[PDB]
């Protein structure tokens, strides 16, 4: 128990792990994301990174998984975006290869999510009624 | 991962103090690190020679060689190196320098479980008379 | 049969190529860092596995951004100084001929002029020694810069010592570094790190030699945008430094002349002993094995066969024609002629000494309208330097012969900051992410 | 100092058997001990870390067991490249004493 | 099939609808709320837009209503507020004319939400304590 | 402090009770001492040295709470 | 109509010689002096 070292994976230590094990740091990556002329310069870009988390934020909120780094949702997956199964995703294929391969059907599924967002809000409100 | 080379002198002379590198890449000396002095001599059982902390500095050496062993470290040439006064022929030895530590891939230390060990290739000494 | 669904992550490790704008990290000067943040003093890197990126190191806009905050800061520190706007006036100049050598025959004028004082209604008769480059004939001479634009002194108080500066990026960026040797600047990087900001880099401005710079941990490095192309400078980093020795002998004299309320103009007032031309010595051993190492390395891409040539400068102006540098404020402009002419064929204690020249109105920069008046320095002046690097230039290239010629250029301060920042890039991470799963909602 | 002892000091075996070497302490250590191999002028491989544990690459025919003051490594069937010098190593407290070394070669 | 235009309707297109159908479009204007002397005034507009949002945004929070589009309440409807019923509101009405019907009788129903809200956060909270 | 309120799961609300117990090493006064014979700023003055390992313990909480709430979905 | 909240039981620590806002009085003051002054006459002619 002596003459022994700990070391933790930080920042984007995860980079080149594969997906199911660098899906267990997301808070390291979640937390880094908020922290006369040059002045001008240097508050245009805090209030830029400022904005892009707020629509990230705002993203997430529409979509129904507000204040939550999992939420699996109930949208289908469509056999077109992809057909590899699990066993080679979450154990063979990183999050960059990923983004690559997927890259060209992100909007789609995004309109999906938000109406049926929609639709279960609607239900939902529908069901409280009685 | 992290990769370590030794470098020094092949030849000292009786009396005089032997001078030994380890240069590490892949990882930081000033790290959470145990940065290891072995020995073995010919036909022999490995002895080890010492340790330190690559954070704190804090060293440990073996009773026996306590009063002749100094280890250090320099982080701007990203190395340690260890220092052996009033060598003799017993000290004709081959060299190495090693590091293990556990990597944890979660937070706090209770996440799985990954060791992991590096050893250099070594250096060949001779005392000499 | 698969029904999976669509789930979401956030905080994924993924990042794109992207421009932003990096802020000061440091430890009277004209590189201020009273407007730069501190620095850590235990920098964090964090060595990314089994990631290798993509680097060109001739599209990086960090060397633009570094251009444009070294051009503004120049000019903030002038700003709060004297302007010289009545030193355009009719001067009369003579030989100086006291103790003089046979090499500083005419270079130093001895230039009389009316000058106006802190009285709007008066009016003093003042003398200065000036410099055969500074004043062109109108027995009577004018300032270089009077038809051009009038123009300012640096205060002296303010020192034109480089000063380290680390650049770190905003929050939600980060910055790769390539930690692979024998990186030539282009291409794929197997080994890669992440890091909060970059190494001190000193804003050395020099020309045809780079100086007090960083040294290949391996061998010399030649490095080109397009080898075959002989319009493209040739970038070459040492693996050892060769050290000079430059020098301005003369015991010099200073002295204020008030031309207003609150306004001084520094003028050199004599010259104590003998005069002298400055001058620099470098090794001969050392520099004849620097080449050899780079002519080996040049076999590499030019055959190994060939004959390889190091010849003078083809010409222009001063700036990008000499060794142009500072030295303790004193603006040195060098002859390089020695070193590169030499020729290399396939198969003690002397130095060499570059006699130069000194300069008081200075355009820096590549612009016309602004100078900056150097006050002179008082007494003896010396320095020393390494040399870590050059600039040279493929002239010709046809295919007619098997000799190949290699001049020095310069001139662009961008390929000086270019040689420093080329193992860095800036991204910007991507934290949303979407994958299959066997839940649902 | 934590004395080890290491059995047998030299054994000799043919491709395919099995290979049984006991490493004993002088007191309690469990489960703090690694195991290497090494071969002819060439750095040591950790083979078994925790005395229970195959380290990552290592091929699954080596295997650990024991705890107390008596420990074994077990190759199941050896390999041409199994000839090598094993050797104990503990962590437990200083100093890092190792094994004498037990030389496996071809009978 | 063939020959047939699909317009949907953009950003406040639903302002001279009913308050019902009104009702269905409520994303598309919620995503629009978020996106040297001149350089200034355009950062003073873009803080003075982040605040707005995050103050809308904490408004919701404190009522309980964090992440919700359609967020129903407990507060009962007083009749001193107004008087029509249900038919003559979601079906013969607009937005507009609501807000401008209701347009004195807000801060109070916005207090009566936030202690509300604040009793059910105790009770939830006694609740589990046992 | 909305983004560290979130991610201890804690969103949206104003007083949330969580499940890291309580460590005796903390504080060893009882209830009856604290809420009703002290005040906020007292407190703060006595536990600001032991706050940043609560916040990572309530951090690894929230992170396994949210792995077993999806294995849990997963059937 | 200015608001002002008296809290009870509570026992401030005070020190008037290490107050920063005095610094930034000082400040603003002399930067309103010196603003004040920019679009006004420089007399340069009568050093005479
Ligand atoms: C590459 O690096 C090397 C070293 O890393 C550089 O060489 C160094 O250069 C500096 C600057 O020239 C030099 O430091 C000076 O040394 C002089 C001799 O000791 C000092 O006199 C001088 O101090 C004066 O200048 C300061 C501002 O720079 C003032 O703050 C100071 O008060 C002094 O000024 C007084 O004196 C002058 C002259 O009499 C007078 O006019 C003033 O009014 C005032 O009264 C500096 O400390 C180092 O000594 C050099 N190092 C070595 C080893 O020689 C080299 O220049 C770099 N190369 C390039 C291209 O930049
Ligand atoms: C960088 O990539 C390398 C491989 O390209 C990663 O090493 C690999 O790590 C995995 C899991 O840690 C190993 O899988 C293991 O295989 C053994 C034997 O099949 C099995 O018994 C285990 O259960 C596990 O599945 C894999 O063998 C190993 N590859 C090699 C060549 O050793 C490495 O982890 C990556 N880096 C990071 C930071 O993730
Ligand atoms: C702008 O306003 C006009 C009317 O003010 C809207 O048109 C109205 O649309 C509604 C529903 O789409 C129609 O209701 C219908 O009423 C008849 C009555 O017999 C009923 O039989 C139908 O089943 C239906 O409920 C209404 O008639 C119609 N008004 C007119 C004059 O035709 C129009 O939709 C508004 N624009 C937008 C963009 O909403
Ligand atoms: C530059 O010229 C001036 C003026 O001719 C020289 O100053 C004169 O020096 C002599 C002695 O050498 C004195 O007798 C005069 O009184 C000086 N004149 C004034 C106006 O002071 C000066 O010496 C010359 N400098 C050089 C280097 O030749
Ligand atoms: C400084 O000014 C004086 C006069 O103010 C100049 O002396 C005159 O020089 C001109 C020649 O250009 C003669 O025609 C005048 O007769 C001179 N007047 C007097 C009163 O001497 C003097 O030359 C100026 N100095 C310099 C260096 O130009
Ligand atoms: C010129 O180069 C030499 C050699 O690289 C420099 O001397 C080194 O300085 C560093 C300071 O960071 C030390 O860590 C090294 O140990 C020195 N090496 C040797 C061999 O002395 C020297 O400082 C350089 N000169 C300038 C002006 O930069
Ligand atoms: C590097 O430069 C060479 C020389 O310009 C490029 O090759 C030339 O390409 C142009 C393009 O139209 C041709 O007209 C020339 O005939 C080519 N010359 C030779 C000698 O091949 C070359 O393409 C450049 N490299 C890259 C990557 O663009
Ligand atoms: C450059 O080299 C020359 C010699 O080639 C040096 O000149 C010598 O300088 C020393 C100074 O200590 C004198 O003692 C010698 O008498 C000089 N000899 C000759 C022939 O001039 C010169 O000093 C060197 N300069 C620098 C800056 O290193
Ligand atoms: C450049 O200057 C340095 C320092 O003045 C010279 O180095 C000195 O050289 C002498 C003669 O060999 C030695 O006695 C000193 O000990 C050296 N000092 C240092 C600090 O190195 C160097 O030789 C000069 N080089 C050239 C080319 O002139
Ligand atoms: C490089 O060397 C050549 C060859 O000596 C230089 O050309 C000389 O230029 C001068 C002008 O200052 C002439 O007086 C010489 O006659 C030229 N030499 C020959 C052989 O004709 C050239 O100037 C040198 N480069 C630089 C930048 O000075
Ligand atoms: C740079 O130095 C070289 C070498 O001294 C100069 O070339 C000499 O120029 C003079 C002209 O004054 C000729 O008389 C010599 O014959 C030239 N030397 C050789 C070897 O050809 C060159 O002129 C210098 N650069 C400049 C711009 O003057
Ligand atoms: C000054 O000396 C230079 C070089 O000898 C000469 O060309 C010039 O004509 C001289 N001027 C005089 C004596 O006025
Ligand atoms: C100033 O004069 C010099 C030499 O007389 C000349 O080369 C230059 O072109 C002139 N500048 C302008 C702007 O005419
Ligand atoms: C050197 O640069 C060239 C430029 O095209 C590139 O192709 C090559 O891969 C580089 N060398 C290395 C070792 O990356
Ligand atoms: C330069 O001259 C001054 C004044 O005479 C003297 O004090 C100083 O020592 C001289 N410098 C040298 C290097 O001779
Ligand atoms: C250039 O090199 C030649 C060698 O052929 C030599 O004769 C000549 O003097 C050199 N020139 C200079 C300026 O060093």
């Amino acid at each position: 128990a002596v003459g022994i070292g700990a070391v933790f994976l930080g920042f984007l230590g995860a980079a080149g792990s594969t997906m199911g094990a660098a899906s267990m740091t997301l808070t390291v990556q979640a937390r880094n994301l908020l922290s006369t002329v040059w002045g001008i310069k240097q508050l245009q870009a805090r209030v830029l990174a400022v904005e892009r988390y707020l629509r990230d934020q705002q993203l997430l909120g529409i979509w129904g998984c507000s204040g939550k780094l999992i939420c699996c949702t109930n949208v289908p997956w469509n056999s077109s975006w992809s057909n590899r199964n699990l066993s080679e995703i979450w154990d063979n294929m990183t999050w960059l290869q990923w983004d690559k391969e997927i890259s060209n059907y992100t909007q789609i599924i995004y309109g999906l999510l938000e109406e049926s967002q929609n639709q279960q809000e609607k239900n939902e409100q529908d069901l409280l009624a009685l | 991962q992290v990769q370590l080379q030794e470098s020094g002198p092949g030849l000292v002379k009786a009396s005089e103090t032997l001078s030994l590198t380890c240069a590490v890449s892949g990882a930081s000396v000033s790290g959470n690190y145990y940065w290891n002095w072995i020995r073995q001599s010919p036909g022999k059982e490995l002895e080890w020679i010492g340790n330190i902390h690559g954070n704190s500095g804090t060293t440990t050496y073996n009773p026996s060689l306590e009063s002749r062993v100094t280890i250090s470290t320099d982080t701007s040439k990203n190395q340690f190196s260890l220092k052996l006064t009033s060598v003799t022929g017993a000290d004709t030895a081959t060299y190495f320098c090693a590091t293990q530590f556990k990597k944890y891939w979660g937070l706090s230390v209770s996440s799985p479980f990954s060791f992991s060990d590096s050893w250099g290739q070594g250096v060949l000494v001779s005392v000499s008379s | 049969a698969e029904n999976l669904w669509v789930t979401v992550y956030y905080g994924v490790p993924v990042w794109k190529d992207a421009e932003t704008t990096l802020f000061c990290a440091s430890d009277h000067n004209v590189w201020a860092t009273h407007a730069c943040v501190p620095t850590d003093p235990n920098p964090q890197e964090i060595h990314l596995e089994n990631v290798t990126e993509e680097f060109n190191m001739w599209k990086n806009n960090m060397v633009e951004q570094m251009h444009t905050d070294i051009i503004s800061l120049w000019d903030q520190s002038l700003k709060p100084c004297v302007k010289l706007t009545p030193l355009c006036v009719t001067l009369q100049c003579t030989n100086v001929t006291n103790n003089i050598t046979d090499d500083m025959r005419g270079e130093l004028k001895n230039c009389s002029f009316n000058m106006t004082t802190e009285l709007r209604d008066k009016k003093q008769k003042v003398y200065s020694l000036f410099y055969r480059l500074d004043v062109v004939q109108i027995k009577e001479y004018r300032l270089i810069n009077c038809n051009t634009s009038a123009c300012t002194q640096a205060c002296p108080k303010v020192s034109f010592e480089p000063i380290p500066i680390h650049y770190c990026a905003p929050a939600g960026f980060a910055i790769l570094k390539c930690k692979d040797k024998k990186f030539n600047g282009t291409g794929p990087c197997p080994s890669v790190s992440t890091v909060q900001c970059t190494h001190g880099i000193k804003p050395v401005v020099s020309t045809q030699l780079l100086l007090n710079g960083s040294l290949a941990e391996e061998e010399v490095m030649i490095r080109s945008e397009n080898i075959t192309n002989n319009a493209k400078n040739i970038l070459v980093q040492f693996n050892t430094p060769v050290q000079i020795n430059c020098t301005r002998p003369n015991n010099n004299t200073r002295k204020s002349i008030r031309i207003g309320p609150g306004q001084a103009f520094y003028a050199t007032g004599d010259i104590i002993g003998d005069i002298r031309q400055a001058h620099c010595n470098v090794s001969k051993a050392t520099w004849n094995e620097t080449l050899g190492k780079v002519v080996k390395q040049l076999r590499k891409h030019f055959g190994n066969n060939t004959i390889i040539r190091f010849a003078n400068s083809s010409g222009g102006d001063l700036e990008v024609t000499t060794h142009s540098f500072n030295c303790g404020g004193e603006f040195f402009y060098c002859n390089t002629s020695g070193l590169f002419n030499s020729t290399w064929i396939s198969n003690s204690n002397d130095s060499i000494t570059l006699p130069c020249r000194i300069k008081q109105i200075i355009n820096m920069w590549q612009r016309i309208g602004q100078c900056m008046y150097a006050p002179p320095i008082q007494g003896v002046i010396r320095c020393v330097s390494n040399i870590t690097g050059l600039i040279l230039t493929r002239d010709g290239g046809s295919t007619n012969s098997t000799t190949e010629t290699f001049r020095p250029g310069g001139g662009d301060m961008r390929d000086n900051w270019r040689s420093e920042l080329y193992k860095y890039k800036v991204v910007k991470i991507e934290p949303l992410g979407v994958a299959p799963t066997r839940c649902k909602r | 100092d934590i004395q080890m002892t290491q059995s047998p000091r030299s054994l000799s075996a043919s491709v395919g058997d099995r290979v049984t070497i006991t490493c004993r302490a002088s007191q309690d250590i469990s489960p703090d001990l690694n195991w290497y191999q090494q071969k002819p002028g060439g750095p040591l491989k950790l083979l078994i870390y925790d005395a229970s544990n195959l380290q990552g690459g290592v091929p699954s025919r080596f295997s650990g067991s024991g705890s107390g003051t008596e420990f074994t490594l077990t190759i199941s069937s050896l390999q041409p490249e199994d000839f090598a010098t094993y050797y104990c190593l503990q962590y437990n407290g200083y100093p890092w004493t190792f094994g004498q070394g037990t030389k496996v070669d071809h009978k």
